[PDB]
């Protein structure tokens, strides 16, 4: 794929000295960067990865599919309550296939409505057609024949066919109901478009196109005989069986009877209308020759064969062949060949191409194909997952996850991590490592985002990761919130300095109830003690107790000692003396500055104060 | 996402993303370092700050892990390496938003590259220049972002001839968190890998053979999920190379060549990786950028060509 | 550990299993001398236990022996499963000089005690003593 | 949808926000009344025609000009007197009290406070005095007041990204302000030229901080992108009289809701405003719909018929 | 008989909100025994991953802790409920076996034990009404006891109570058949109960009132009920198809006594007569033995439809002359 880096300013022209182009992939898929190391080339070109989906519709799609994946539970795996486990397994899986199909339809819709580019809509519909066909052929009957469940099958088939292409588009209905050079509606066109409708199961419309021109007119008048045919034929059409393969057995009976009766009877109509009515009855009766004759595309043939001839997939091999002999595969669209492949047994080798259309769809497709047991891990062996060692599906899912991580949409990160966590293969420790490396890139902003991260660190036991994340968060109010060892020590020192200099946080340490609950370390305790001391000071024996507490704190710990000395001087028995002594025993620029600020020599003043205290003790 | 002017007078050498991909650092020959911010509201890139940082041409740059703060490192032809830390208490574009935290003058030759090490090893970094001597530096006390000690010195090249303008050197650490400390180094035609030994010293654990010219770029890929390592190189001989390195003349390291690509027909100047090591990028003379994904067979295929 | 978790902590468990003396104790338990001494200590006249005091050392020794036998019968499977192969592999890989003290014929702990018939008789006779713990 | 009659003209209705990580839908809402000798702020719960329970109420002096939840338990009201009040709900005994207030938030003599928006801990107000205040919980005085910010009447305000805000006035101008700015002039003015039609309401797109919707005297809906020049990106004919409120749906902003003096409440469904099907939700006999609030599948609105309309099932 | 009580609601369990850990199922936990460590390891890994994500890990930790403390008690309560349910099932089975052995081996007169019979009927009435379509294990033990009891059968007062409950017991049977509840085995017992009820009880003003009201119950369901019975025939089970075939004979028989009939008409709309005549082919292969008795009821039913004037129309259109020729029985 060739895309223009910038369809505005292209930084090169002639081969004029092939310039050194440089490119760096960014942490965000949609924000990479290119530049050039050359003279007069100082522009920066932000480039986003070719064919990247940033849309909301896409993330919605992704979430929906992850839901289907998650909801599949144990059934997303395939075990190579006895004979029912099999049937019920297929039941739920087959249903999941329908869910995927739906989610993709919705997505495709929202793409057609909110869009700049409709190419995405077309590709997504194609993906849907191919998936409808896949379900119709492997996700309904579970290897059995149509009799096993005539209702569901014909429903899906009829659905698949009438969503693949648009024709017959009502823009073509009026196209012939307008064209003349003939009497009323009786040229190869009307009938071709009537048969087409029948072959596609579009019986309602079929009937309508008849009650449009000569149901009662030309027939009820000209030939009363063929009028009865053309009428109770429309009656049989009105009651084509779609639930009982018995009712169909009898239906084709009445139809073949009608075709024989009319077959040899009163010809009171034009030479052409005669046959034109016979063919219609043959097609309805299931004549192979005719079903092929009035078919525009192979899938019309195939569908017809299943609807009017013999409703057995045991003949699909033959049906497809005849169909392709009549109309070759139309290489205009990308869905026809894949459908042919599906029908003809070779399901595989579609994952790479679907991966080219859309990574996501391909991923989950491979996943459900593994669930069905249509593809499995043949490998049989290096301590990790993202390889060929596990499934092809595991591989595609894990790949999608990783791709989601660079998308920068925090909504999908749960999908990514979940995808990895639920991966049916790989050691819990291997996943542990992968998550340990991905999580740090989570684009958290809210509090909740962070709590989610943490919850995942808990759930997976990544204390070194959580410790790192938090470290990133820590990097006055912020510091208060934070309150590694060195940092705590520094915080302690700061608190002590503040106390020496001397609200809600301080009280909590010593809405409010919630905070107390959250709080429920050494630095913190020290600050609390300092606060208590200050409170006592604000409030003789109390003062002494506070002074004692201060001396004890100083012993546990230069600036602090100076502040203490200052406090003692301001205040200016045996225990007190002992404390003073210990302080003297314990006894740079910042300290001197603090001393100068307090005065607005220190050792001498301290000694003098000590002497005074001793004298006081002696007098007592 | 339209182009924009860097604000540099002389040619720009390196552009690097921060951890979150929302910030970018640029360094040019006009001896300036510019930092751009990606405004949330208006999805435009807008200059956060510019400033003169070296006496000579600044060739390399790099951001440190966010868990150590906002730190950038620069290497210049003035034989030095400087470290800077963003001071959020300054106006943007004031030229005073990033304070020098230190300078490393040990190099006696110009410097071509500087790369921070994986966060799980502390503030660490490496540099290489004309002197052909790789040097590792460590900020031993994460509190003192000035306390930069020299952790190691290794002679990559042995006899660099005094008459060659034709010089190139590149660095790239192994990002892997669950793999023994190691880093890749390119020097002219050669490309060798170093690994931490039990003795806490760097040893040559292997070489990436095949280069028939100057190696313009190299980068170790994030091995998230894999058990092996992958490093790519953009040579002057016009070939991209991707090597698979597994650890099972004195090595514990195996070396496979996974791919070779000449699609560029000319020198490959830049080689870069995904955040997941899922996509590999290459740029060269043809004025084109190519994105590569790995096949199921572990071969590499071009998933797109930008121009 | 080795199947899901990484191979880092494996060395810790290996060193624990190799240095802990549980393996040597289990190996000694398969010796005939040990079980013979045990059944000789448990085989005593009834008059002594009858005239002895509840705090007599004989009763305490018999209780400790029964507890050791119970622990051995409980842990024999775990040992034979997750000790013997690892120790043998380590001895084969590295260089260790150890003397075997176990009997290969005694595939289990029951093989060495199935040859004593008076054990059950003594255990049944010791029920008329009144000691709750011993009973 | 159903109506309940509550014996006072309802100027404002707001859902109580749901607890973080709640899977329930909105069940409790606040009302403010106008045009009575005794106006009230009232809290109501809906039981599972609905059953409504009056939880508590409190007299509000002045007409309730605007009302917003600040958090689960705190409700901010703007009075015609110019007073701005934070009411506190006490769930334990179902009472309302006055938590804090700024009685001179707006003044000339008295000047109505016309609009309030909350981003805890911040509260921003505008009024007929053309004053713009930033208040913070538990701070007695405004953090910042932009005195004589607008020479026209300010009718409503929204945050863009705090401390940036956008106001709308009686001559159809959108003005952008920052509480760090010097002076009393806006950083940017947007307006539709021709008739200077008064704008009565504004809402910011929940995801796109650059996009706002406004409602006018002429009933029209305008969509604006403040990076896209001075005129609206979209101008859409709507109601037959004033549009009083406009709200983007908070979680799916492809849906937007408007109400009018003409007695209608419209649900606009664009499922983008930059780059539509409309359903009118109330019956044909309605008097002015003054106010609405939407959260998840829940809509509440208040009318001059002394009626509250509710649905808890907008999308089912 | 006081251990059967649904007021405790051992089956119903109050499910908390569980805003988080909701996706954590009990797959690897599960002899109903849900291991707690299998979920403990999963929730621990999830907590570690969330902590590594670095997004409000300290605050939201208590939420996960309390969710785990609630999940452990949830698992214990589920285990205890399963144990109580299996214990009640075993006790009910033992009681049913005892009652069957008592009723069967009892030479004492029946008129004195009629009091205990009516008491047991009154006691089981609410039990059946409470477990008519909830579970298919307790009804089995209680469905067969009523079957044999109905066949092993001042006087006016007793006759009214019996006939009254027999009418009420007839409703809950057709109600279960219309919904296709339980296994084919349990569904077969209901056919025998309704069979003798429509054959002996109903079959004289008192008879007209009972016959009239009886047909009303059948008409209430309509094709929904007959559709289930028609599907049971020619099925996999051997005894269900036999009882179902014989049941249709009693319905059409009692309906004629009440010149047309709605029961026979419904069978034609459900395509029952069509498939029934088709099975007539190869009858020689099918014909004491279970297959022999089954065919007897099959041909016996067709004989009844050929007695009413309306049956000839639907039966003749089935082309039965060509169906009996391919079998070569003659």
């Amino acid at each position: 794929i060739l895309v223009p880096m910038t369809v505005n300013d292209q930084p090169i022209e002639k081969n004029g000295d092939k310039m050194p182009l440089k490119f760096k992939l960014g942490p965000l898929s949609y924000q990479n960067m290119a530049f050039i190391t050359a003279k007069d080339k100082y522009k920066l070109y932000p480039v986003r990865i070719p064919r990247l989906d940033t849309s909301k519709e896409f993330s919605a799609y992704v979430s929906g599919l992850f839901e289907i994946y998650r909801d599949l539970g144990d059934d997303r795996v395939f075990n190579v309550v006895n004979s029912n486990f099999a049937k019920e397994h297929n039941a739920t899986v087959n249903l999941a296939m329908e869910a995927i199909l739906n989610e993709l339809e919705v997505f495709i819709g929202r793409v057609k409505d909110q869009d700049g580019r409709v190419n995405r809509f077309y590709e997504l519909e194609e993906s849907l057609t191919v998936l409808n066909c896949l379900r119709t052929m492997y996700f309904i009957l579970d290897g059995q024949d149509v009799e096993e469940n005539r209702s569901e099958f014909i429903e899906s088939l009829l659905n698949w066919i009438n969503r693949s292409d648009g024709e017959p588009d009502e823009e073509y209905i009026e196209q012939v109901f307008s064209v003349a050079g003939k009497k009323v509606f009786e040229t190869q066109y009307f009938w071709k478009l009537l048969n087409q409708l029948v072959l596609r199961g579009l019986l309602s419309q079929a009937i309508g196109c008849i009650e449009r021109s000569d149901l009662l007119p030309y027939l009820s008048d000209t030939c009363a005989v063929s009028f009865d045919a053309v009428s109770d034929s429309i009656e049989l059409l009105k009651q084509y069986p779609k639930d009982s393969s018995s009712t169909f057995r009898e239906w084709k009976n009445l139809v073949l009877k009608l075709s024989q009766a009319f077959g040899s009877s009163a010809t009171d109509i034009s030479g052409e209308l005669r046959d034109y009515i016979e063919d219609f009855l043959l097609v309805i009766g299931g004549n192979q020759r005719k079903i092929l004759q009035y078919s525009r595309t192979w899938y019309e043939s195939f569908c017809g064969f299943l609807l009017y001839y013999i409703p057995s997939l045991e003949l699909s091999a033959e049906y497809l062949q005849m169909s392709l002999e009549a109309n070759v595969v139309d290489i205009t669209n990308d869905w026809e060949q894949p459908c042919v492949d599906i029908i003809s047994g070779k399901i595989h080798s579609i994952l790479p191409v679907m991966e080219s259309l859309d990574s996501c769809t391909a991923a989950f497709t491979a996943m459900i194909c593994e669930a069905k047991g249509l593809i499995e891990n043949i490998f049989e062996g290096l301590e990790d997952l993202f390889s060929y060692r596990n499934g092809m599906a595991s591989y595609m899912l894990n790949s999608f996850a990783f791709e989601l991580c660079s998308l920068g949409d925090k909504e999908l990160w749960p999908v990514a991590i979940g995808l990895i966590a639920l991966s049916a293969t790989g050691t819990r420790s291997a996943k542990k490592m992968v998550i340990a490396e991905l999580l740090p890139h989570y684009p958290f902003v809210t509090n909740d985002d962070i709590e989610w991260m943490l919850s995942i660190c808990v759930e997976w036991r990544l204390p070194e990761i959580a410790k790192e994340i938090y470290t990133t968060l820590g990097n006055i109010e912020s510091i208060a919130n934070f309150s590694l060892v060195k940092s705590y020590s520094w915080l302690l020192f700061e608190a002590s300095c503040m106390e020496g200099q001397k609200v809600l946080n301080a009280i909590v340490s010593k809405d409010d109830v919630i905070i107390p609950q959250d709080i429920l370390v050494t630095n913190s305790m020290r600050q609390t003690l300092a606060p208590y001391a200050v409170l006592s000071q604000f409030y003789d024996r109390e003062d002494w107790g506070q002074a004692l507490r201060l001396l004890l704190l100083l012993i546990e710990f230069h600036y602090l000692v100076l502040l203490v000395a200052k406090f003692l001087y301001p205040i200016f028995e045996d225990s007190v003396a002992t404390v003073i002594e210990v302080i003297e025993t314990k006894w740079s620029n910042l300290y001197e500055t603090i001393i100068e600020a307090d005065k607005s020599a220190t050792l001498l003043k301290n000694l003098r104060k000590k002497l005074n205290f001793k004298l006081c003790q002696a007098f007592m | 996402m339209q182009p924009f002017d860097s604000g540099h007078d002389d040619l720009v050498h390196d552009v690097v993303y921060d951890f979150y991909g929302r910030h970018v650092a640029t360094c040019s020959s006009d001896q300036h370092i510019k930092v751009f911010k990606l405004d949330k509201d208006t999805s435009n890139w807008e200059l956060s700050d510019s400033w003169r940082a070296h006496d000579s041409s600044i060739v390399a740059i790099d951001w440190a892990s966010p868990e150590y703060g906002r730190i950038i490192a620069s290497a210049s032809y003035d034989k030095t390496v400087k470290l800077w830390e963003e001071d959020p208490d300054q106006e943007e574009c004031s030229g005073r938003r990033w304070n020098k935290l230190c300078t490393l003058n040990d190099s006696k030759g110009s410097l071509y590259s500087v790369k921070f090490a994986p966060a799980h090893l502390g503030l660490k970094l490496a540099c290489l220049g004309n002197d052909g001597i790789l040097r590792l530096y460590d900020a031993l006390e994460p509190s003192d972002l000035r306390s930069w000690t020299l952790t190691s010195e290794m002679k990559v090249l042995s006899i660099p001839p005094a008459n060659h303008l034709q010089s190139d050197f590149c660095l790239s650490w192994c990002p892997s968190r669950f793999s023994p400390e190691k880093l890749a180094v390119s020097a002219l035609e050669q490309a060798i890998i170093y690994q931490r030994g039990k003795d806490g010293k760097l040893h040559v654990a292997a070489k990436l053979p095949g280069h028939k010219s100057l190696i313009r770029s190299i980068s170790w890929a994030p091995s998230i999920g894999r058990w092996y390592q992958l490093i790519a190189t953009g040579c002057k001989d016009g070939r991209i190379r991707i090597f698979k390195i597994t650890e099972k003349l004195q090595s514990n390291l195996q070396v496979e060549l996974l791919s070779e690509h000449d699609d560029h027909n000319g020198e490959v100047w830049s080689v870069s990786w995904n955040l997941t090591g899922t996509i590999l990028s290459s740029a060269g003379d043809d004025g084109k950028v190519r994105l590569w994904k790995a096949t199921y067979s572990n071969e590499f295929k071009c998933m797109s060509v930008i121009t | 550990n080795i199947s899901i978790d990484d191979a880092m902590a494996a060395t810790n468990l290996a060193t624990y299993v190799r240095l802990h003396p549980f393996s040597r104790v289990m190996e000694w338990l398969f010796n005939e001398k040990v079980i013979t001494s045990l059944i000789n200590t448990i085989h005593q006249d009834p008059i002594s236990l009858g005239s002895a005091s509840p705090d007599s050392p004989l009763v305490v020794s018999i209780l400790r022996a029964i507890q050791v036998m119970i622990k051995a019968l409980e842990l024999q499977e775990t040992y034979l499963h997750l000790v013997r192969p690892e120790v043998l592999r380590y001895q084969g890989e590295a260089g260790v000089r150890r003397k075997p003290v176990a009997n290969a014929a005694y595939s289990a702990f029951e093989d060495g005690i199935l040859s004593h018939l008076s054990l059950v008789v003594d255990l049944g006779k010791y029920c008329n003593l009144g000691h709750a713990e011993l009973t | 949808i159903y109506a309940k009659f509550v014996s006072q003209k309802i100027s404002k209705t707001r859902w109580r926000p749901l607890p973080p990580g709640s899977l329930q839908t909105a069940e409790t809402f606040a009302t403010g009344s106008w045009d009575n000798e005794e106006n009230y702020i009232s809290l109501w719960s809906i039981g599972d025609e609905g059953d409504h329970q009056l939880l508590c109420d409190i007299r509000h002096h002045g007409d309730v000009m605007d009302l917003q939840f600040f958090d689960q338990e705190r409700i901010v009201a703007a009075s015609s007197t110019g007073c701005v009040t934070v009411f506190l709900h006490h769930p334990n005994n179902q009472t309302l009290s006055v938590n804090q207030q700024w009685t001179t938030a707006h003044y000339h003599s008295s000047a109505p406070c016309t609009g309030v928006v909350c981003n805890n801990p911040e509260i921003v107000t505008v009024g007929e005095d053309g004053r713009i205040n930033l208040f913070r919980a538990d701070h007695k005085e405004a953090v910042r007041t932009i005195d004589n910010a607008d020479s026209s009447t300010l009718h409503a305000v929204t945050f863009l990204r705090t401390p940036e805000i956008l106001t709308v006035n009686s001559i159809g101008q959108l003005k952008i302000w920052d509480f760090r700015q010097q002076g009393n002039e806006p950083s940017q003015i947007l307006s539709l030229t021709g008739d200077r039609v008064p704008l009565h309401c504004v809402d910011r797109h929940p995801n796109q901080q650059h996009v706002v919707a406004t409602g006018g005297q002429d009933g029209m809906l305008s969509i604006w992108d403040v990076r896209q020049g001075t005129m609206p990106v979209s101008l859409l004919k709507a109601h037959e009289a004033e549009m009083w409120e406009v709200h983007f749906h908070p979680s799916n902003p492809e849906h937007l809701f408007t109400c009018s003096e003409d007695g209608s409440l419209w649900h606009w469904d664009a499922s983008s405003w930059l780059s539509i099907e409309i359903t009118s939700l109330l019956p044909s006999r309605s008097l002015s719909v003054n106010t609405l609030d939407v959260l998840g599948p829940c809509l509440v609105c208040g009318t001059d018929a002394e009626a509250i309309y509710v649905t808890r099932h907008l999308f089912s | 008989f006081d251990f059967i009580n649904t007021d405790y609601k051992w089956e119903e369990i109050p499910s908390p909100h569980f805003t988080y850990l909701k996706d954590l199922d009990l797959g690897p936990c599960i002899g109903v025994h849900y291991d707690i460590r299998k979920a403990q390891e999963i929730l621990a890994l999830k907590r570690k991953e969330y902590e590594h994500s670095q997004l409000a890990t300290p605050e939201f930790l208590e939420t996960v802790e309390l969710e785990e403390k609630v999940l452990i008690e949830w698992l214990t309560v589920r285990n205890r409920a399963n144990l109580l349910l299996t214990a009640r099932l075993n006790l009910l089975q033992a009681w049913a076996n005892l009652l069957l052995v008592m009723i069967e081996s009892n030479d004492f007169k029946s008129t004195p034990k009629m009091a205990f019979l009516l008491q047991a009927l009154q006691a089981i009435l609410p039990t059946l009404e409470a477990f008519s379509s909830l579970k298919s294990d307790e009804a089995f033990e209680l469905a067969r006891v009523a079957k044999v009891l109905l066949w092993k059968l001042e006087q006016f007062t007793v006759g009214n109570l019996i006939g009254d409950k027999l009418f009420q017991l007839f409703q809950l049977c057709l109600s279960a058949i219309s919904q296709c509840s339980g296994t084919p085995e349990l569904r077969s017992l209901y056919y025998s109960i309704c069979y003798r009820y429509l054959t002996a009880v109903v079959d004289t003003r008192s008879v007209t009132n009972a016959r009239a009201r009886t047909l009303k119950a059948i008409t209430l369901y309509g094709d929904r009920l007959l559709n289930v019975i028609c599907d049971d025939a020619y099925g996999s089970d051997t005894t269900c198809q036999t009882a179902a075939m014989i049941l249709l004979n009693a319905l059409v028989h009692t309906s004629r006594a009440s010149v047309d009939c709605p029961i026979i008409d419904a069978l034609n709309r459900l395509n029952f007569i069509g498939v029934l005549v088709d099975s007539l082919k190869e009858i020689l292969n099918e014909w004491a033995s279970p297959s022999q008795q089954y065919t007897s009821a099959k041909l016996a039913l067709l004989l009844q439809l050929c007695q009413t004037r309306q049956g000839a129309k639907y039966v003749l259109q089935a082309n039965l002359f060509r169906a009996l020729e391919q079998s070569g029985v003659f």
